[PDB]
């Protein structure tokens, strides 16, 4: 008993941002993954090192979700550590970390906003919620936009039909977290 | 069809070797 | 002897502005370049293969005269050979040119405009006026100023007191240029 | 205060490609 809300959270409406997720820890709970290992078809699957034909052995001492709705190829980016405009500003997934990460299209659920870049490479896991104005010339710029002022974030909102390649996809990431004494949260029995 | 090139597990429906997977369900796994 | 008038063009009531800089072509006329230097106490007389005796010597086909306004940390710029948007999306020169710079504050004389992003850079010697939105972002503005939209035009404040680099002093830039047709000339006193 | 490359006479008071050095009468130019 005590399943998880899985379905819920990811079934859930209203998504968030790309830029600024929502890491959601999943706390002690009976957890079966036969919902997410098998569904309706689409809904690809890409997950790394670990898999759940053991998983469903091995116990785990807490574990986070996060969702985000990033459009276009850049998917790939979701990946061991690649350079690319989405992975250094839109945050990186640490080379050791093997968790996995699940994506799906999403045209009939769907103004919404994209992060730009940033003066420096950023480290994994931490968010860049964040509006202020950034830095290219050496002239202070200190203010309101001008020449090497660029505000960040973007959008694409209201794109229907806008290319196979360009609809809106989606794509959520679970890491395993296994932190010194483990304390609950197993496999479903 | 989609199949796994990894040595193991065909898929069925109606490249390069990382890690264990289960991808290209859909047309974007591919980059070709 | 209907001598060359300058003093006109640089003693003038409304001197108009940056953005929309008045081009003004003199005709055959005999100048008097003594009052040309040595004006009013303090001035920029910079330019690029001038002696007077060439000058003196021998007038040309006809001049286009332009004048414009800036502030003081600026007159880099309107020097040819040299780049920045605060006066190179307003203004450039060719490297072949051998017109001068002439300078000269107005503190005590003195609203103004401001040129901002312009779609890409202009040669030498255009013209452009444009009430037009500018954009910088994918969603189109195509109105009222919105995200990354915003109004094409700024202001400069002109405000009293304000520092020795942050004082507005104005510029006139004299090309010397003979063109086809030679039996036009003009001559010497 | 400042010298002229060019070689010509300064005026006298009461660093680029440049030809004319009959220039410089104010505090504008200099670092």
């Amino acid at each position: 008993t005590n399943l998880c809300p899985f379905d819920e959270v990811f079934n859930a409406t209203r998504f968030a941002s790309v830029y600024a997720w929502n890491r959601k820890r999943i706390s002690n709970c009976v957890a079966d993954y036969s919902v997410l290992y098998n569904f309706a078809p689409f809904f690809a699957f890409k997950c790394y090192g670990v898999s759940p034909t053991k998983l469903n052995d091995l116990c785990f001492t807490n574990v986070y979700a996060d969702s985000f709705v990033i459009r276009g190829n850049e998917v790939s980016q979701i990946a061991p550590g690649q350079t690319g405009n989405i992975a250094d500003y839109n945050y990186k997934l640490p080379d050791d970390f093997t968790g996995c990460v699940i994506a799906w299209n999403s045209n009939k659920l769907d103004n919404y906003l994209y992060r730009l870049f940033r003066k420096s490479n950023l480290k994994p896991f931490e968010r860049d919620i964040s509006t202020e104005i950034y830095q290219a010339g050496n002239k202070p710029c200190n203010g309101v936009a001008g020449f090497n002022c660029y505000f960040p974030l973007r959008s694409y909102g209201f794109r229907p039909t806008y290319g196979v390649g360009h609809q809106p996809y989606r794509v959520v990431v679970l890491s395993f977290e296994l932190l010194h004494a483990p304390a609950t949260v197993c496999g479903p029995k | 069809a989609t199949i796994s090139w990894s040595g193991q597990e065909p898929a069925y429906a109606d490249q390069y070797t990382g890690a264990s997977y289960s991808i290209l369900r859909d047309q974007v796994g591919y980059d070709y």
